[PDB]
Order: structure tokens, then sequence, then C-alpha cells
RNA sequence: CGUCAAAACUUGUGGGCUCAUUCUCGAUACGUGAAAAGGGUGUUGGUGGAUAGGGACAGUUGGACGGUGGCCAUGGAAGUCGGCAUCCGCUAAGGAGUGUGUAACAACUCACCAACCGAAUCCACCGGCCCCGAAAAUGGAUGACGCUUAAGCCCCAUGUG
């Protein structure tokens, strides 16, 4: 992929600054938001319910933007909550490789638009990991993780008119397809 | 056609149940909320199920009526008296106001006006709300499809929506199945009549066992 | 869009087959049959060049992946018509009624019916070749053999729809021209 | 088990029983006479009644004529006289001072000897067959 | 009796088919969702009634 | 920001789903027929179970026999209109018998398994998009066109690499 749409944010933050808190006990993410204001709004928000806490009261710390390991594939394994149809929360397991994790979140989250009609609110991806073994599960990852896969393809595009050459005054010569 | 439940859909006006305020108060059918056995104790059913609205509804008796027997029905037919004990867990008795107008005082169109309009006793209802486990019914194990069934003729009986679900409690009664047998068994569970009592970590003078 | 792609075809061995197009050319002992397909190409890739020839694709829809088969089959049938050809026997059954089925050659023509109504006509296409024959205990039989079985059948499925009556109860209703055995001309090779 | 045709009913009580099936003086084998002429008027001194639809026995090599273990039938064989029958129409039975062989009489007797273990097959297999003209005689 | 072989092939014809209550549907015996659009390939399906 | 109609006919740099003989797939917020129930092996993605290579799953193939009615009602069912029934043996397995029905026997069948078989498959759930459900009066209106490797629906992006 890479497209690197969505970004990766770890917010570390802390309860009660008051002494009635002597001594807060630290909270981390490392999570896909878009920036950095919906990320500590994230982070709080959990702690707004999962942990009750308002975050008017207590206090982040920090809010850094964390990287991935290289350029190249780990496979991918995500895991899913989606609140919506009127249903609330709901589980899924999905299966991504690719040497993102962000393009991974980023992909989810379309193809729950897509794929499971939904809006991004309402998802809380729980987790994505690089899966060792060759597994990897799902059938279209495992398809094409093979050794020596490769392909045939065709039958589309470039765009036909356009400012980079030429709209409609098109075709000088003669057509097919072309390939 | 009869004044419709469909149309009741809303609610909008206050709670109305019966009252002193009530005293139009008409009577449905529907009555026995408990069926199969009634001192059924709570290892009768170690199973349970609930029939649980959606939501937020409003129900007429009609259906409520229907859905019982036929519970009923479906049920002891296919699978005997006790097997289950079927219980309506939910009792309802919101009470509905008609029109039914022109009471005939004059001649015709404009008969009223409006004329304290205002609602005469037209049925009950529950204007529900809060996923209520609508009946409830547990049983053994075994039992368990057919159980399911009734409740196919069942939901039918109602309109809108209406889900089934399995509890880890089991009959009417408490906890994840297997633990409450250990319940039992670690003897933290407790029998009273068909319902059943459990024991407190704040511990009161003196239930005090052996020996004499 | 999720690749299936589009490409030809798989094979046998005796008789050779077009390999382009979207035309198959099947070309045996009895002869050659070819049929051109529309949307019916598929991933091909050929393994022998007189030996080896699959279609059984990469990737792609659901729906694609049964037209595979369903080609495959069809072209094969191709080969069968070439080697071994087709012949539908039916038979005339009524019991009630009499009924009488000549051929004229061009042509099928069918009396009786109920004491006859209308005359079924069949124009005999070509290579569905219809013989009324009776000997050998033959009987009230007409076959039509050829070496396409589609259209063999296609007229054939004809003449069992030509033999519809209405009105008055399945429940006395039978009689009518019925197939019996759809096969090759004979085993061959 | 081991089946075999359609005899059908007893049609008289002497000699030649079933409606045309023992008929024929001779069969079409010219299997020879033994078990099949008097002997079956012999038998009808010890039995008599209900559904007597029979089976053909050909084993050895004289004509045999005997009575399945049929249902009421088997039970009734037990009997020493005819009390008279009156006819079966929906089962019917009478007292002939025979009764209670099943638990304490083939239970036991045929413990030791039978399909399957001492008390789960045999024991309680016989004791439906005549559960209630159960008596407690000596 | 047209002869015996032929009316089980006949009855092939004559009885055997279940078919889709609401479109009426004639339809097979392994049958389980209707031919018809309409009717959403619904899934009363019915015997053919026994002959008498 | 398709064309009517200003603006990427968005491509470099981008993702799915969705195909819709409907009077006809659908498609601007507000908006207002949001058809309803209620369905559909349309597609699309879960979850729970699985069985599963000591073989699963399909498809086959062979057998589905024997100790033995183990049985009772019963006009007549020895397994078999009906009803209480039921263990051993042989085994790979085969029901004291799955049906079909000679009034009943028979016969006919396979449930039961091996053998084949050789990989996924099997069940239930799931909820998604998508369709049936889906009838009135003038010709008719997603604005119109049309659009469908969209100009739909949904998604992101206008971005290196």
């Amino acid at each position: 992929m890479v497209r690197p749409h969505l970004r990766h944010y770890c917010v570390v933050g802390r309860e009660t600054p008051s002494e009635k808190n002597p001594q807060p006990t630290v909270y981390k993410f490392e999570v896909f938001a878009p920036n950095f204001v919906v990320a500590k709004s994230r982070f709080w928000r959990m702690m707004r319910e999962k942990n009750k806490v308002k975050s008017t009261h207590g206090d982040v710390l920090s809010c850094k933007v964390v990287k991935d390991r290289k350029l190249a594939a780990r496979n991918y394994s995500v895991d899913i909550a989606y609140y919506s149809q009127r249903c609330g929360y709901t589980h899924m397991v999905k299966e991504f490789r690719d040497v993102c994790k962000a393009g991974a979140v980023s992909q989810a989250y379309n193809d729950l638009a897509s794929r499971h009609r939904a809006r991004y609110h309402n998802i809380e991806v729980l987790g994505v990991k690089s899966i060792p073994n060759h597994e990897v599960r799902r059938l279209n990852v495992a398809q094409f993780h093979p050794h020596n896969l490769s392909f045939p393809l065709l039958q589309r595009r470039v765009k036909a008119p356009r400012k980079d050459r030429v709209i409609f005054v098109k075709k000088n010569s003669k057509r097919a397809v072309v390939a | 056609a009869r004044r419709p439940a469909r149309c009741y859909r809303f609610c909008k006006n206050k709670p109305y149940p019966k009252s002193r305020f009530c005293r139009g108060v008409p009577d449905p059918r529907i009555r026995t909320f408990d069926i199969g056995k009634r001192r059924a104790p709570v290892d009768e059913f170690p199973v349970c199920v609930h029939v649980v609205s959606r939501e937020l509804e409003q129900i007429s008796s009609e259906a409520l009526e229907a859905a019982r027997i036929q519970a009923n029905k479906y049920m002891v037919k296919r699978a005997n008296k006790e097997c289950f004990h079927m219980r309506i867990r939910a009792h309802p008795f919101h009470v509905l106001r008609i029109n039914k107008m022109l009471s005939c005082a004059g001649a015709d169109r404009l008969q009223t006006g409006m004329r304290q309009s205002y609602g005469k006793p037209n049925g009950t209802c529950a204007r529900v709300r809060i996923g209520q486990i609508l009946l409830s019914m547990r049983t053994k194990d075994t039992y368990v499809p057919q159980a399911l069934e009734s409740l196919r003729r069942a939901k039918m009986k109602f309109p809108g929506r209406q889900i089934i679900v399995i509890s880890k409690y089991w009959g009417f009664t408490n906890i994840l199945r297997n633990e409450y047998e250990e319940l039992r068994d670690a003897g933290k569970l407790q029998q009273r009549g068909l319902h059943v009592k459990l024991i407190t970590p704040k511990g009161k003078i003196t239930p005090y066992n052996i020996m004499a | 869009m999720k690749i299936k792609s589009h490409d030809q075809i798989t094979f046998p061995e005796d008789v050779t087959v077009s390999v382009k197009d979207r035309i198959v050319t099947v070309k045996g002992k009895r002869g050659t049959l070819t049929k051109d397909l529309r949307h019916l190409q598929l991933d091909f890739r050929v393994n022998k060049k007189l030996r080896t020839f699959t279609a059984v694709r990469w990737f792609g829809n659901k729906i694609n992946n049964s037209t595979i088969n369903t080609a495959l089959s069809h072209v094969r049938n191709m080969i069968t018509g070439v080697t071994k050809g087709f012949r539908f026997k039916v038979r005339f059954a009524y019991a009630h009624f009499p009924i009488s089925v000549t051929v004229e050659n061009q042509l099928v023509e069918i009396r009786n019916f109920l004491g006859e109504k209308r005359v079924r006509r069949q124009v005999v296409a070509d290579d569905v070749k219809v013989y009324r024959t009776d000997a050998a205990l033959v009987k009230d039989e007409l076959v039509l053999e050829g070496n396409d079985l589609e259209q063999v059948s296609r007229e054939a499925a004809v003449m069992h729809q030509l033999c519809l009556v209405k009105k008055k109860d399945i429940r006395k209703f039978l009689d009518g021209i019925y197939v019996q055995t759809k096969t090759n001309i004979e085993v061959d090779e | 088990p081991n089946q075999e045709i359609t005899v059908v009913v007893r049609a008289v009580g002497g000699e030649v029983p079933a409606t045309a099936s023992l008929a024929p003086k001779v069969g079409p084998l010219g299997l020879n006479a033994k078990k099949i002429g008097e002997d079956i008027a012999k038998s009808t001194k010890d039995w008599k009644g209900l559904k007597v639809t029979c089976q053909l026995r050909v084993k050895n090599r004289v004509a045999t004529v005997v009575v399945t273990p049929s249902v009421a039938s088997r039970l009734i064989r037990a009997l020493k006289e005819p009390p008279r029958d009156r006819k079966k129409v929906k089962n019917i039975k009478h007292d002939g001072n025979i009764a209670f062989s099943e638990i304490l009489k083939i239970a036991k007797e045929s413990a030791p000897n039978s399909m399957g273990a001492s008390m789960k097959s045999v024991v309680m297999e016989v004791l439906g067959t005549a559960v209630s003209i159960g008596c407690t005689i000596d | 009796v047209m002869e015996p072989t032929l009316e089980a092939l006949a009855k092939k014809y004559n009885w055997e088919k279940k078919v889709c209550r609401r479109c009426y549907a004639r339809l097979p015996v392994r049958a389980t969702n209707c031919r018809k659009k309409g009717c959403g390939h619904c899934s009363n399906l019915r015997m053919k009634k026994k002959l008498r």
C-alpha cells in the first residue's frame, strides 16, 4: 500500500494532578489517529469511560508519532470492534499482510465502510500484528503468500483525454485495447 | 379495522397506568404469567432462555395472550408440561385511551368540535422500554430446541422487534450454569421455592452448623 | 476489480480443438464441430502444444469459478460429438389412442394423437438425423442422431415439448412421445 | 429372518390345512410324506385357533408343516384342551390353566444359554409377552 | 398402459415435482428455493398432490 | 468540478462493494413511501461448532449379513397400517432394522460401515451490502441526459514512496 492515510501516535498519559492521587500511574497506546488532536481525544475518551476519568481533570504527558519497522511486508492480523447497526459493539477478525500497519488500519476502515457499510467513530480497531507462521490466516493473504506467486492480469486504463496530452481530439492513429 | 395496535406506535402522553384517576379501566385477557412448573426448584430447570424485547416498543394484550397460549401449546404438545417453565416475565398494564367519537347527540359532521374528546379506556398495553425479558423460559438443556420452536410461534404473536437469548444464568436463576452447579457444590447456592437464595460476605448473626 | 482473467482452454487427446479465439474448433472422427463463446474466456495456458491444455484459473470472483467447468464440459462434448456422436432414442407411447410418427427425413411427421388433432411436424435440422426404426422390435420409435447432442437433444427436447397436452388432468394424462435413450451413436474412438 | 412364502391361514382343523397350499398329493420335487398329513391333524389335538399364518419348511426330505412363532398364537399354544375360542376379532384370549412361564421359567431356564447377557437380554425379553397373565402360582 | 416402462418414464413426467407455493412453481425434487424472481425463490414448497 | 453547467471525465498518487427482464440498479443534506411485516443459496464480509488427512467432505465401490420376530397391538407386520420394542454375534459395518407396502410374507430400499476416495469440507450461528415482498386512474421524469472498469454506493486521497 502506502497512500499513508491515517497517522500513528503513541500517547502516554497520567491521572490526577491532585495529591489526592499522589502518584498517578500512567497509560500508553500507540494509536492510529489522523492527528493528534484526535489522538488525545481518543486517549482520553477511554479514560473517560473505561476509566471513567474526565480529560479536563487529568493530564497527558505526551502524544508522539510512532514508526513502523522498515521497508517490507510483515503479516498483519487485525481485530475489530464496531458499535453500530444500532446494536452496538460487535467484533471481527480480519487479516492483512503489508509493510505498514497504518495502511492496514486505514484499509480496514474503508473496508468496513464499504464492506460492512460502517462509519469510523463507531469502530474501535483493536489491534494489528505481524504474523509469523507460514500462517498468516485468511485465504486471501494466504492466496498471495505463494513462493513463486506470480500472475497474468489484463484490461484497463490510463487517462484517455488529459492535460498531459490530450483531450477530445484523439485518436491520431488506430485502436484495440493496447498491450 | 379496530383501532389498531400499529397505530399506537407512539406514546406521546404520560405513562397512563391504573390509577385512582383511572376508573374507566377495561380488562384484557392475558392471565397466567407462569407456565410450566411453578414449584420447580431452581435445579428443575437448570437452563435459562429469555425472550427479550429488542427495545423501546409498545405492546397489546392481544398479542400477548396469543403467544402465551401458543407457547404452551407447541411446547407442551411437543415436549411435555414441565420441561421448561415458561414464564411470562413481563407484567404490563398501561392503559389506553379512546376516542371512538360521535356519541350521537346531534345531526352528523362537526359533531363534536372536540368537546373534551379526551380518551376513553381502550385497552392495555405496555409502552415498553428496556429490552425486557418478556417471557423467560427455564429449561432443561435437552429441551432447548423445543423451547426455541415455540418462540417461533411466539415472536409471531407480537409484532415489532423481540429477540431470543440464552443465558449463562441458570433457569431464571443465577450465574453461568456450570458455576451454578459448582455453586451448589461449593455450597454457595441455597434453595427457596421454585425461586432461590444466595449467601452474603457481610455475614450476620448466625446460622451456626455442627456439632453438638 | 479481482482477478479471474481471460484466456482459453482444457483438453484430452485425439481430437483437435481450436485453442484460439472465443471459438473452439473441434475436429475428430466424426468431423469437426466448433463453438464461439462470448464472455467465456478465462485463464488458459497451454501445457502441451498438442498434448495438454487446461484453463483452471487463478483468483477472481465466485461466479467466475463456476463457469470454468461449464465451459470445459461443453467443449468436451464438442469433442464427444466429433468422436462418438449422439444417438437419441424416442418412443411414442400411448395406450388409449394409438400414435404414429414417420420421418420424411428432412422433417419428421407426427400423427394420431388422441385420434390426432394437428399433425406435429418437425423439420429435421442439420445433423439430427431421424429414423423410424421398427424391426428388432424397434418400437414406436424414433431415433435422432448425429454429432451434436445439443442439437440432437434440442430437437429432442423440443419433441417432448411437441407432445404436450392441456386440459382435463395429468392424472389421466401420459401419452405422448418421450425420450427413451440419449446416448452416443455408439462407443467409438 | 430366514423368510419364506405366505401360507395365509389354517382353513381346516383336520388334515390338509390351508386354502390350497397342501391340496396337491405330491409336489414338484417328489418330496416324501411324514410330517405333513395326519400329523397336522394330530397337532390340532394340542393346538387350535388364532392367527395360524404358518410357515413351510423344506429343510430335510419329508414334507413338513409347522406353525410360525406368531404372537398371541405361541402363547395360547401352551393350553391342553379347547374351552371354545369363539373366533379371533381384536386379538381374543381365554383361560386354560397355564401361565407364569416367563420370569421364573424361561428367563431362569434360558439364562445361561441365550443371545446376550444373563439378566439384560433373556430375562427382560420374555417378561412382557405374558406380563398381565401373572398370578403367583406354585 | 402404454407399457410399464413407459409408465415409469411417464410418472417422472406425470407426478414428479414439488412446487413453490407462492408462485405455484413446478419445482424439483431437490428444490429449495424457487426459480421465479418475483417470488424471491421462496421456500414454502409443497409437494405435488397425489393423484387419486 | 460527467454533459447539459464553472471546475480533476482525478488519472501518478487511491479502496472496496454493488449488477439490479422492477412502472426501472442506484444516486444532494433538509425531504417527507425511509413501503411494512416478512422473506429470498443474490453477493459480500463474521462468529460459534466442526469433521478433517490415523482421511475429512463430496462423488463413488463393495456389503448393509448373522446369533435372532429377542418384539406386542394384530383382520392381517416375521424389522416394516398401527403400539410397548432390543440384546449378542460377525465385524470394516450393517438398525432385534431408514424408508417402499404382497391385507401379512416376500421382494424393493438405505441408516450402519468398510473399500474407494483424497481435500477440504461439514453444521449452526452472524451481519453486512443486494433482491422478493411491492396494486388506480393524463405522457414523466435520481432536474434532464445519462452514467455502471459509474457520472452508483460506500471509502479515502489528491502524497512521497
